[PDB]
């Protein structure tokens, strides 16, 4: 599939210049990143206490994340029966985070 | 190894992963097709470069 | 759309039928004369990327 490259002179005339071609297959080996992160050995980001957009273990949405601590024995993802994050446990440790819709 | 190759109920699967070809499950219940019936099981096997 | 069988002067070409097929486009060629509306169009007899 492709992305046509178009040219115009002040949006009067329009013509195609060329195109960018891309192939792909679905899966989870390669991830796009918003900017050229450097220095960091393992990439993640977490903002607390006011609205964010998040991508957390493939759950995507918006809201406010706050830290807490409860004896949540079990896995690392907690969701509603509508598929929305209620919270998550930060894998390497026992800290848990609560996710709310601002 | 139990009769018919079952893993004993109550075992903790300390380092046993589910195999995948793509995505992974994190939390939930489902029917899987996985290499979990044993014909053998060899403890602390003694594998060396001479094996 | 015009098929010039008449170019032969003696239409043995009447045994041939040459016409446009339904295209890969969200419109029928023959219906482009109804009151269809565009911002821009352009037509070509040669391959154009994205067309
Ligand atoms: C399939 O896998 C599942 C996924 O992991 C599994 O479910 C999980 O099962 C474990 C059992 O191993 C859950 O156990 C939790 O343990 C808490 C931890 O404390 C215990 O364990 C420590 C480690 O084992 C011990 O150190 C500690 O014991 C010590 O302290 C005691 C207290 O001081 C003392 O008496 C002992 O001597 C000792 O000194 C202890 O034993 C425990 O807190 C936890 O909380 C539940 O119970 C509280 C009491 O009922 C409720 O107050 C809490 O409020 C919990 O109930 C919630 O979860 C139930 C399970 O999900 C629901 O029925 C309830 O409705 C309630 O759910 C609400 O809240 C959830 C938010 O908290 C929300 O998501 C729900 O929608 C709902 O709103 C609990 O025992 C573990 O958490 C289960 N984990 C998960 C994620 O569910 C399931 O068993 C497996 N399937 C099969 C077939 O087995
Ligand atoms: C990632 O994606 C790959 C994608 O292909 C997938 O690998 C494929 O796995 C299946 C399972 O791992 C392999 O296919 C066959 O599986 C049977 C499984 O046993 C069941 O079925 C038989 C028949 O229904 C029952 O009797 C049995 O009880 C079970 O219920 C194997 O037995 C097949 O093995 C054959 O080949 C061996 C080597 O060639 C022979 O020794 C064996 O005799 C088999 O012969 C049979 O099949 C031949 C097929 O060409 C046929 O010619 C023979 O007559 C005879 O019938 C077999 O392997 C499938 O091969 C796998 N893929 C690849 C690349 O090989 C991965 O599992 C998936 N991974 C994950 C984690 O999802
Ligand atoms: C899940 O839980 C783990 C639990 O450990 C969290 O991972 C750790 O994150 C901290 C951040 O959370 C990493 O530790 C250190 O972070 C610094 C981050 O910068 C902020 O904090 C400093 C704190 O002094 C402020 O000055 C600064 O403004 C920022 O606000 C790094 O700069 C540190 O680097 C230094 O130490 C390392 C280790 O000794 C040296 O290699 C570096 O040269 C340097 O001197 C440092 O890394 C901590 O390392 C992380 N944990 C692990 C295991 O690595 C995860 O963040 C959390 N998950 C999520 C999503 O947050
Ligand atoms: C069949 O014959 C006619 C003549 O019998 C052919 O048409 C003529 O071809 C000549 C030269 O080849 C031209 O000068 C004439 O002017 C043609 N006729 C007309 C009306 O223009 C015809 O092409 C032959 N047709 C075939 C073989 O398909
Ligand atoms: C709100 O977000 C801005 C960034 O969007 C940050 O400066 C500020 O501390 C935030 N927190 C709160 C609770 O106001
Ligand atoms: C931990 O839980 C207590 C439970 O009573 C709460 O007051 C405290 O803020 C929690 N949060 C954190 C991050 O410690």
């Amino acid at each position: 599939c492709n992305f046509p490259l178009e040219a115009t002179w002040h949006y009067t005339s329009y013509t195609i210049v060329g195109a960018l071609y891309v192939t792909w297959s679905e899966g989870n080996s390669i991830t796009g990143v918003p900017y050229p992160v450097s220095g960091i050995r393992e990439f993640s980001n977490l903002v607390l206490n006011n609205c964010t957009k998040y991508n957390i273990y493939d759950y995507v949405g918006t809201g406010i994340i706050r830290s807490s601590n409860q004896s949540l024995a079990g896995g690392i993802t907690y969701v509603s029966n509508s598929g929305n994050l209620l919270g998550f446990k930060n894998v390497s440790t026992g800290n848990i985070f609560i996710v709310t819709p601002c | 190894v139990q009769q018919d190759g079952r893993i004993p109920n109550g075992f903790p699967f300390n380092n046993w992963f589910l195999l995948t070809n793509g995505s992974t499950l994190v939390d939930g219940v489902s029917r899987l097709y996985q290499p979990l019936r044993l014909t053998c099981l060899w403890p602390v096997p003694g594998l060396k470069s001479s094996t | 759309y015009i098929y010039n069988r008449v170019k032969s002067g003696s239409p043995g070409d009447s045994s041939w039928h040459i016409y446009l097929k339904s295209g890969t486009c969200p419109f029928s060629f023959s219906k482009l004369n109804n009151f269809q509306k565009f911002k821009t169009i352009c037509f070509s007899t040669v391959e154009v990327p994205g067309s």
